[PDB]
């Protein structure tokens, strides 16, 4: 039809999710439209943003998944690839895509990149220079927003 | 239709593995376990299934997760993806999709779904679980 | 000694590995089972990405841990 | 709208949707697409005899739910 | 394993036996089979009973089962000793067929001969020449052998 094949995968993810719930995530329908998603993921442990929450929207295109998912944090977050309307600048939301890729397989993605920024073509260059300056004020900077916002 | 399996020793998926065999499929598109298919090729140069010719390495692996197919796209199972008149298929590298995923998949970028290999419409064809 | 790897579909797969193993080690054995290049498997474990040149050892992965296989990315 | 049975190389069973009127050929067509096998690879075999490419189900007493079966090509000699 | 795969065909013969024949071991021996095939209804061997011995060489199923008849019958393909000159039984092999889909192949034969590379050119002969002289004889080996 037109985004019934759309529909019938974002369930099959939503079962699968509620059937074996990952360690990484939750996630699932804002009220009763599929296509949009609040997401939760949790910090790294061993790492700035540990014992943090962050809050995420996820909406799925019609033609989803051959189109990728829209992704932004809605917590606040300190990162060089993460600016502060939440929006994530990581090439598998984009051009890398693949429609083989769940949206759990994404937020574990998400999770690994709060660790492993890339500072040489950042969407907040001013974060990204702290990271390569000085490290130390970089994760005194992720941590105290942890706290200040994730917690 | 069930579990994939050898049609020459009769072994199914688990028990194919298991001993350190691969799956494999001609590019006609039938499957067998790597023994099997080499062992006949060993004595003629045909496709045990089809007898199409499949000397100069017209073959290679598959690779499947449970023994039970389906689509990581759509997420159909064999029987449904077969039922609607979809095909099953793999990639060159191995990757098994329905025909409609691959090819609206093809759409929008070059690249296998699974590995992002370099692919397009010759370079995978239906198989015949 | 055995860990499992969760494969792009949700799958675990089990691998035989030593403590002493590379991480690029750890990924010609999941291309073996996978059939996915190793420069684009991405393994996860505790949240993090796991860097070629390390071993398992260095990321104290032991005895039946999950890794993560996601694929290759990169932000910007 | 009828259908028939086809037992496969494999001994599976196979459903083919099928006229009275449809050619042996067309039924190989519909095989082909489900088992990868040419039409001029198989041959049908229905009460002990091979079905020939321009005859059609109906004439040979082909009916709602008979099975047929699929054997490679051969040739006595 | 040779062995292992004529134990699998011999289980799924058991388990879904066919209606064109029967088949499996004479004695304890798996290598060495008994079958049995009806003459197809409306033909000159409607009717009859054919017997046949199959005999499956060690390196099975990547070289061919040996199969010949023991019940005497007219045709241009087999012999009066039982041969049958048979493509599938040589260079036509494939070891995706099992030994049930090479008797339903036999029996497929059966009206179908080839006259124009005969095993036992006589009968090849009369089969081209007179039909129906063709068909007397098929039908009355049948009677004589088969039934
Ligand atoms: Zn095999
Ligand atoms: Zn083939
Ligand atoms: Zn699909
Ligand atoms: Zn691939």
């Amino acid at each position: 039809g037109s985004g019934s094949m759309a529909l019938k995968r974002i369930q099959k993810e939503l079962s699968d999710l509620q059937r074996d719930p990952p360690a990484h995530c939750r996630a699932g329908p804002v009220g009763d439209d599929l296509f949009h998603w609040q997401a939760t993921i949790m910090g790294p442990p061993d790492s700035a943003y540990q014992g943090g929450v962050f809050f995420l929207t996820v909406h799925f295109p019609t033609d989803y998944p051959f189109k990728p998912p829209k992704i932004a944090f809605t917590t606040k977050i300190y990162h060089p690839n993460i600016n502060s309307n939440g929006s994530i600048k990581l090439d598998i939301l984009r051009s890398q895509w693949s429609p083989a890729l769940t949206v759990s397989k994404v937020l574990l993605s998400i999770c690994s990149l709060l660790c492993d920024p890339n500072p040489d073509d950042p969407l907040v260059p001013d974060i990204a220079q702290i990271y390569k300056s000085d490290k130390e004020k970089y994760n005194r900077h992720a941590r105290e927003w942890t706290q200040k916002y994730a917690m | 239709s069930g579990t994939v399996s050898c049609p020459i020793c009769m072994d199914g998926y688990s028990e194919i593995v298991q001993n350190g065999r691969l799956i494999v499929s001609t590019e006609c598109g039938h499957v067998f376990c790597s023994q099997c298919l080499r062992d006949s090729l060993k004595n003629a140069n045909t496709c045990p299934t089809c007898r199409k010719k499949i000397n100069h390495k017209r073959y290679h692996p598959i690779y499947i997760g449970s023994g039970t197919v389906s689509c990581p796209i759509c997420m159909d199972g064999y029987s449904e993806i077969v039922q609607n008149g979809r095909l099953i298929v793999s990639t060159e590298c191995g990757h098994v999709f329905c025909s409609q995923c691959l090819r609206d998949s093809l759409k929008n970028a070059n690249t296998c779904p699974t590995c992002r290999k370099k692919i397009n419409h010759k370079r995978y064809h239906p198989i015949y679980i | 000694m055995q860990i499992f790897v969760k494969t792009l579909t949700g799958k675990t797969i089990t691998l035989e590995v030593e403590p002493s193993d590379t991480i690029e080690n750890v990924k010609a054995k999941i291309q073996d089972k996978e059939g996915i290049p190793p420069d684009q498997q991405r393994l996860i474990f505790a949240g993090k990405q796991l860097e070629d040149g390390r071993t398992l050892s260095d990321y104290n992965i032991q005895k039946e841990s999950t890794l993560h296989l996601v694929l290759r990315l990169r932000g910007g």
